[PDB]
């Protein structure tokens, strides 16, 4: 029986937040793709790890 | 005529600030996050005196 995820965080250090909001953050993609992943998980960065 | 005054600069703090030597924005690829925005993402990344 499978189980219902529905993931809605990503946790990122402070090196990898410009690749994290750039694809969850970005509206446009290429000249003009929408963003099947925009705002689909909210970002939080931290410095406590790496 | 003369002018006359008392200053001298001053430096705040070793780990608040950051200079690089490249600036290129080619396409807004090439330092976009490379060296424009990885000065950025450096001062992000710190610690203080107590790990």
């Amino acid at each position: 029986r499978p189980l219902d995820i529905r993931p809605n965080l990503l946790v990122v250090p402070t090196t990898l937040r410009s690749k994290a909001k750039e694809v969850v953050g970005v509206q446009r993609l290429a000249n003009g793709a929408d963003n099947p992943n925009f705002e689909l998980v909210q970002v939080l960065d931290t410095a406590w790890l790496n | 005529f003369m002018a006359d005054e008392y200053r001298y600069g001053v430096r705040s703090r070793c780990n608040v600030g950051f200079g690089f030597w490249q600036l290129a924005a080619m396409s807004t690829e090439e330092l976009n996050q490379v060296n424009f925005e990885k000065v950025y993402d450096a001062m992000r990344n710190q610690k203080a005196d107590g790990g």
